[PDB]
RNA sequence: GGGUAGCGGAGAAAUUCCAAUCGAACUUGGAGAUAGCUGGUUCUCUCCGAAAUAGCUUUAGGGCUAGCCUCGAGGUAAAGAGUCAUGGAGGUAGAGCACUGUUUGGACUAGGGGACCGAAUUCAGAUAAACUCCGAAUGCCAUGUACUUAUACUCGGGAGUCAGACUGCGAGUGAUAAGAUCCGUAGUCGAAAGGGAAACAGCCCAGACCACCAGUUAAGGUCCCCAAAUAUAUGUUAAGUGGAAAAGGAUGUGGGGUUGCUUAGACAACCAGGAUGUUGGCUUAGAAGCAGCCACCAUUGAAAGAGUGCGUAAUAGCUCACUGGUCGAGUGACCCCGCGCCGAAAAUGUACCGGGGCUAAACAUAUUACCGAAACUGUGGAUGAACCU
RNA sequence: AUAGGCCCAGGCGACUGUUUAGCAAAAACACAGGUCUCUGCAAAACCGUAAGGUGACGUAUAGGGGCUGACGCCUGCCCGGU
RNA sequence: UCCUAAGGUAGCGAAAUUCCUUGUCGGGUAAGUUCCGACCCGCACGAAAGGCGCAACGAUCUGGGCACUGUCUCAACGAGAGACUCGGUGAAAUUAUAGUACCUGUGAAGAUGCAGGUUACCCGCGACAGGACGGAAAGACCCCGUGGAGCUUUACUGCAACC
RNA sequence: UGGGGCGGUCGCCUCCUAAAGAGUAACGGAGGCGCCCAAAGGUUCCCUCAGAAUGGAUGGAAAUCAUUCGCAGAGUGUAAAGGCACAAGGGAGCUUGACUGCGAGACUGACAAGUCGAGCAGGGACGAAAGUCGGGCUUAGUGAUCCGGUGGUUCCGCAUGGAAGGGCCAUCGCUCAACGGAUAAAAGCUACCCCGGGGAUAACAGGCUUAUCUCCCCCAAGAGUCCACAUCGACGGGGAGGUUUGGCACCUCGAUGUCGGCUCGUCGCAUCCUGGGGCUGUAGUCGGUCCCAAGGGUUGGGCUGUUCGCCCAUUAAAGCGGCACG
RNA sequence: CUGGUAGUUAUGGCGAGAAGGUCACACCCGUUCCCAUCCCGAACACGGUAGUUAAGCUUCUCUGCGCCAAUGGUAGUUGGGGGCUUCCCCCUGCGAGAGUAGGUCGCUGCCGGG
């Protein structure tokens, strides 16, 4: 007597890497579908639109133009 | 009898009445308003029957705004049914008003028929109000 | 509006062109649209259908292709046909007794009426909890040897709970009648003459009274409602009519019917047609521009059997008569009367007609009433309706036609 | 006296009879069949001490891995906990109409109509778990060299647990019911004794190593049962309200804030007048202030209505509005606030303060003493761990 | 002391009989009668691994099986499916 | 006129079969959800699972009468065997220890035993059954167990037998 | 699985519930999937939508043109969410990277599995070059092992040489959809039933709740010969009780006997009779309604197992309920 | 002064009005060549400068639209405590959205001509 009561499984997005702490080259920063944060320095896209470090780093979240971010990476 | 002619989602949420009224709490077109001073639900059957003993009194005379609309919708069982097997089948329209809101109009009458019919309608509603002016 | 399906048999009857379209102004009433509509020539009806297997096949086919949701019978239906009637449809049905009931129930404004349908509408629940019961019966718990429950079947418990309610509205409704009788307890204590009209629905009943009432009654600004509407009245209502040669006697209004009602709403009608069984005259108003009148007379004088209206004499009285073509209204013949409630002279010719059964008793009399103390001339100009008066100076001569309860209340001042 | 024997026999048929046993006899053996089920499982002290959750499962009252407990050993760029400072991701509460739905009143109107419906525009006003131009408090992830504080982690041996319960807060289902059901978050019980709620797993206070005829306090209390105030100051209640329950009703009582008349005499009473054209005019058998309709001036006067109520049948009659005098202190009109009243009905027996009983021994504000636990302290003992000599 | 109560009407079963030792004696079973079908004798059918038997020391007016159930009047349509 | 292999004939019919239903009409009774006779509107009769009748028979089921009566209105009395007292002999089911009240309330939501009150000198004998959720029988009803057994079939896999 | 059965469902993707990290249940609220594309992929170059108004009009509300306005009101193979105008949207040229061997380091996570990945080597496509390319704007379009078939192979080959047969690499055969798949292979009745357990779970009775039910009220349109409140009171609103129909599953399955009658009763008052009183549409008789009152009373029969009900004949009256439906 | 080329959340944009120049930059003229149109030398590509500031471009003025934006107050809320529990009240800390005072017709860097 229900047509309903089905569900996907959760993905866990999000963020994986938080502002200034040390990262290691090729490790996932932000897991998350389209683009609602976009690469900075040292970072790149990957296929499903995650973003990964390309150097070892500190993780830097900045601001891009008035209505977007993006997350960089700076060596030590 | 108020209904929406259409509704994206038949079945909703009870939701919540706490806190003051967002919006809406000081008569703006008549000159005669009835406050609710506590919170509850009102019917669209309690609209009418109050609208119509607000009318009657006044002999078709002035103009009477309606500041409430029941936009939300609640469900039921029948006697007999236990629980579960999904929700139930829809029955009314309520309009969830909180405290402070001003929820019927009065103009184009003296002073004396306006707060009489507004008593006659006030005694209608499940809710505690009073007679404001502008 | 719901829109709906009209579907009826003939089954040997001798109106099924008039009893099909009743129901389709039935169903006009309770604001539903009636899409198409379905006849079949049978002698008798099915035994589990109404209408044969052949027929479900294209009320299933036509009520698809319709955008049908409910489906009305013009008659009503047993138990298993209902249900084996749901599963060949898959459609809520319902038959002609249930549309009245609906009828009714929306245009109930009195617990006098309201108490009424639905205690009938209850007792029509009864034979159907059968249904409910088979249906109900999968789950009966089954098992066998308890020694640890209950009493009797669940059939005779459902039975017994529903039968519960009846007897309840049964006392409830009991003393109704006692509330009524208070009423009617200064109307009884005199002698008021009452004559109450009767007739089929939409006859010009109401239009009758709202006549008499602006012409001839003290309060004028007491009206009735008539209107286009169906069943436009569902209660009794009581005026006091003044002639104006000072004769008073009361007239009362009454619920249209028709044909095909169910035999338990004649058990509620028969209280609410109490006005007529004491009346003391009868006007039959009745629409004589329908070709189909002739049988509206049939349907009302066999419905005033059932309640005990009797033996009370009838005057027939024919509306409608400016629509006839050459017509000319007023005229009597026999206890027959022509005329239309819209013009004052059929209404002051009308009056004239029922003073003749009423007040006919009241006759010529002569008293002398000396003016040195006086107080009974007013009496005469109101009981009574003076000829002349001839002030004398003994006192005041006058002749009037007085009641024979006015001979004897004066028997005193009365002269040769 | 004989015949038919259990994978069988007999049955005028009932699953009927075959040694008190028959939907498949009795006896011995396989055999201590198997039982994810119920019951039982025996001496003591010391240290630590849970779970009722996730995934899968012919799975649901069973099991496996992970989570939570315990014992042993390790290595330091000391990694665990709390707060402070700094930086971030995230759109909930709230709010708002900039998008999408729902929606009220007004103006105008495309379009059709020989005026009437009515798309779009604008003005003003609302609404939203699956709306967002905005957007917190908390929580979360890091950095530090800041200040405190004691854990973390890896490897290995041994488990138990996977029926949870109520209470506070945030939601769903339900009827914005349930000591209901299902999740998130914190607590207690489970596995927690002691004191208060009369009695009472889950509520409030608080964690029992042993002994003492020692002291100070927590929740709750100080008229008697029953330890300690018939305590102090200022007010309210008359209802045993306190110690049960709404819409609605009311000349209950207390405190404030507004506003008319008045010792050139206020209100209540008593004395006196209270009238004339005129029975105002229509209407009616009538209608004379008082069935109904229209009108509603003047005369004398200090006052007096073309009449407030009763009454006749029309009168007749009683009375009021109004004015003068008599006696001489205040008298009406409205708003707010506190505490009370009615609405108020059930079955063995007072029975909706634990009892007696209370007009404070009730309520509000403020102040001070005391009583009160296995809590904390004092004295004397027993013992575990860590670290020193 | 011992020794038929009777009458009117209806359902079921024709009748006498049999049945659940130890809850049901009946409308249930049996029955005489009806019908269908198998069997030419080392008969068909049944018991037994076989030998050997019952049928039967019988022979189609005989024997085994299915259904119906005295008696009276009757027993309609369908051979597509099995 | 469509489909099928063909569309229920005779007889009976609120029935051991009718849910609605106490169908409707008549009879019997002061009053008749039962009974008899009719109607047919057969939820869902029907011809060897036989249809419709039928004298005799029945510890068969159902309705009505005559006679008779303690079956009743409404209970008296009397006889015998128990029961009751005395002498002889002498068990059993049950049983945590017991100095074993009532009311209202509380509590695993129905208390002799807990709280507040109200009653109550100690010990027996003859009687009655409200409670000790009284005794007896590890509930049959209900659900569960990857329990059992008996039975069925166009469930799966096999075997006898026969061709 | 708010007892079991009937009904529905069983795997994967998207949103709300979900309480601003991640995660989070219910037979909670809405939808999709078991594919498609040889260009709907790669690369280089170029540009930009929906809609509205005006005119020609075959041709209208709507085809094809021209101008103006126009931040996305369009489109993105497909469901939804997040994203995209410096395209991820639309055209044209060339092509097959829809490559082979790999892979530091991360996310998710009980396991099995799943996801992202800079960069190295071999050999290419497009481009002048810089450079991009290990399918599609991103997330669904899929099932292990065992067993067989097809292609390749510098592997083994039971005395030796072969062979039969295996091993390794690539790939095919599942509505094993009950989708972590018991087997290559499988449906019902039990009232003739039996064993082991459970108040972990239903039927009677108790308990909580009071939607429903009974009773009592508030406002008052109206009915009542005029006349809201003698007597009723619609549309709406507020409570009390625990007798009805229900919801939950807290005690009882190592037994709490379950309907009507009979015998015996006893309590409540929301009073059927009798007693006292107010109002009356109270002239009198006969009545109606409300208030105070529980002291005693409150029938005999026909039908049905019936409670109930209908009927006959009486009575001052033939009350409604609780007590394990006493 | 002007041409080219970058950074910065429109305080930089939209809109309105005026002035300027062949030094630069454009409009402009032409299609023989390189090159191009699902057609079109419109665009793109190439070859030139008779005319022009009309537009592009630069500079100047504004608050009409847009944009940024306090202070105070308020909703909400962590922690603690109370009630008559559809919900409400008190203490401490944090603290919006809307509305408004106000601000804006940009500010910086490098190279080439005058
Ligand atoms: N042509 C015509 N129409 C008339 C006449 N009298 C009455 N009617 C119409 O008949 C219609 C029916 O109204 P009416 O008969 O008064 O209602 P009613 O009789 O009360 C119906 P019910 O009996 O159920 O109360 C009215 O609309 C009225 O105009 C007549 O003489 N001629
Ligand atoms: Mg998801
Ligand atoms: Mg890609
Ligand atoms: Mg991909
Ligand atoms: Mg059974
Ligand atoms: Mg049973
Ligand atoms: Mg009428
Ligand atoms: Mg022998
Ligand atoms: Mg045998
Ligand atoms: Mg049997
Ligand atoms: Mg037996
Ligand atoms: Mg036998
Ligand atoms: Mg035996
Ligand atoms: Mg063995
Ligand atoms: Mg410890
Ligand atoms: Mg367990
Ligand atoms: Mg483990
Ligand atoms: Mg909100
Ligand atoms: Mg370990
Ligand atoms: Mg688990
Ligand atoms: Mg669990
Ligand atoms: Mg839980
Ligand atoms: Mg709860
Ligand atoms: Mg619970
Ligand atoms: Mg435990
Ligand atoms: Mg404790
Ligand atoms: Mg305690
Ligand atoms: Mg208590
Ligand atoms: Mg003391
Ligand atoms: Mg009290
Ligand atoms: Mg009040
Ligand atoms: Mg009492
Ligand atoms: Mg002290
Ligand atoms: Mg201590
Ligand atoms: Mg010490
Ligand atoms: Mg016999
Ligand atoms: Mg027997
Ligand atoms: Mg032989
Ligand atoms: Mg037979
Ligand atoms: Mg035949
Ligand atoms: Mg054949
Ligand atoms: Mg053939
Ligand atoms: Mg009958
Ligand atoms: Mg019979
Ligand atoms: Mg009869
Ligand atoms: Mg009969
Ligand atoms: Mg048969
Ligand atoms: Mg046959
Ligand atoms: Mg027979
Ligand atoms: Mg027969
Ligand atoms: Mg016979
Ligand atoms: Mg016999
Ligand atoms: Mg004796
Ligand atoms: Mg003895
Ligand atoms: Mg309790
Ligand atoms: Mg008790
Ligand atoms: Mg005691
Ligand atoms: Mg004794
Ligand atoms: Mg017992
Ligand atoms: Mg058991
Ligand atoms: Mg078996
Ligand atoms: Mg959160
Ligand atoms: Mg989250
Ligand atoms: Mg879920
Ligand atoms: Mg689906
Ligand atoms: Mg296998
Ligand atoms: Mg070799
Ligand atoms: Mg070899
Ligand atoms: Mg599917
Ligand atoms: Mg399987
Ligand atoms: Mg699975
Ligand atoms: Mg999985
Ligand atoms: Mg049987
Ligand atoms: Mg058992
Ligand atoms: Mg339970
Ligand atoms: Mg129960
Ligand atoms: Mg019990
Ligand atoms: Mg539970
Ligand atoms: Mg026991
Ligand atoms: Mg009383
Ligand atoms: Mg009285
Ligand atoms: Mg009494
Ligand atoms: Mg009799
Ligand atoms: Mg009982
Ligand atoms: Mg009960
Ligand atoms: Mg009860
Ligand atoms: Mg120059
Ligand atoms: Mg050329
Ligand atoms: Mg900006
Ligand atoms: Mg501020
Ligand atoms: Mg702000």
């Amino acid at each position: 007597s229900t047509s309903n009561g089905r569900d996907s499984e959760s993905k866990r997005l999000g963020a994986k890497r938080a502002d200034g702490q040390f990262v290691t080259g090729g490790s996932i920063l932000y897991r998350q579908r389209g683009t609602k944060i976009y690469p900075g320095t040292n970072v790149g896209r990957g296929g499903d639109d995650t973003l990964f470090a390309k150097t070892d780093g500190v993780v830097r979240f900045e601001r891009m133009g008035r209505d977007k971010k993006k997350v960089s990476v700076y060596p030590e | 009898m108020l209904v929406p002619k259409r509704v994206k989602y038949r079945r909703e949420f009870r939701g919540n009445m706490r806190g003051r009224a967002k919006g809406g709490t000081e008569v703006a077109f008549g000159e005669y308003g009835l406050q609710a001073v506590e919170a509850s639900w009102i019917t669209n059957r309690q609209i009418e029957a109050a609208r119509i003993a607000m009318t009657r009194y006044m002999k078709r005379g002035g103009k009477v705004w309606i500041k409430i609309f029941p936009h939300k919708s609640y469900t039921s069982k029948p006697i007999g049914v236990r629980m579960g097997k999904g929700k139930g089948a829809p029955e009314g329209w309520v309009s969830p008003v909180k405290r402070g809101k001003i929820m019927f109009e009065i103009a184009g009458v003296p002073e004396d028929v306006a707060r009489e019919a507004l008593r006659l309608a006030a005694h209608k509603l499940p809710v505690k109000t009073k007679i404001v002016k502008r | 509006e719901k829109k709906v399906l009209i579907v009826g048999i003939s089954q040997k009857q001798k109106d099924f062109d008039y009893s099909m379209e009743e129901l389709a102004n039935l169903a006009a009433a309770n604001n539903m649209e009636v899409v198409g509509e379905i006849r079949q020539n049978i002698d008798r009806e099915n035994r589990a259908t109404y209408v044969g297997k052949g027929k479900v096949d294209e009320i299933k086919g036509l009520a698809e292709m319709q955008d049908a949701r409910l489906i009305i019978f013009n008659d009503e239906l047993s138990p298993s046909q209902i249900r084996n009637l749901e599963e060949a449809l898959e459609l809520d049905v319902m038959d002609r007794t249930g549309l009245i009931l609906a009828i009714f129930a929306n245009r109930a404004k009195t617990k006098e009426a309201q108490l009424q349908v639905q205690i009938a509408k209850l007792q029509y629940e009864l034979p159907r909890i059968f249904g409910q019961g088979e249906d109900m019966d999968q789950q009966s718990g089954k098992g066998g040897l308890s020694n640890r429950g209950s009493g009797e079947k669940k059939i005779e418990t459902d039975r017994r709970t529903i039968k519960h309610q009846i007897r309840h509205l049964q006392k409830e409704l009991d003393m109704l009648v006692d509330d009524r009788e208070v009423r009617r307890r200064k109307r009884k204590k005199n002698e008021i003459p009452v004559v109450s009209l009767v007739g089929y629905t939409n006859a010009g009943k109401s239009t009758t009274m709202n006549g008499l009432v602006r012409a001839y009654s003290e309060t004028a600004d007491k009206q009735v409602f008539e209107k286009d509407m169906l069943f436009a009245t569902l209660e009794t209502s009581v005026r006091e009519i003044v002639l104006p040669d000072n004769k008073q006697f009361l007239l009362t209004d009454t619920v249209g019917f028709v044909s095909k009602l169910p035999h338990q709403l004649v058990k509620a009608f028969r209280s609410t047609l109490e006005e007529a069984r004491d009346a003391d005259l009868l006007i039959h108003v009745v629409d004589y521009s329908d070709p189909h009148y002739k049988t509206m007379m049939k349907t009302t004088e066999e419905t005033l059997k059932v309640v005990g209206v009797e033996d009370v004499p009838v005057i027939y009285a024919y509306n409608k008569a400016d629509l006839l073509e050459d017509e000319m209204y007023p005229k009597q013949t026999g206890n027959t009367i022509i005329f239309s409630a819209r013009e004052e002279e059929s209404l002051e010719f009308l009056t004239e007609v029922i003073r003749k059964e009423l007040f006919a008793s009241y006759e010529k009399a002569t008293f002398l009433i000396p003016f040195e103390a006086g107080q009974v001339v007013a009496y005469l100009n109101e009981h009574a309706d003076i000829l002349e008066t001839e002030y004398l100076e003994n006192g005041t001569q006058i002749v009037a036609e007085v009641s024979p309860a006015d001979l004897q209340k004066l028997a005193e001042y009365q002269v040769a």
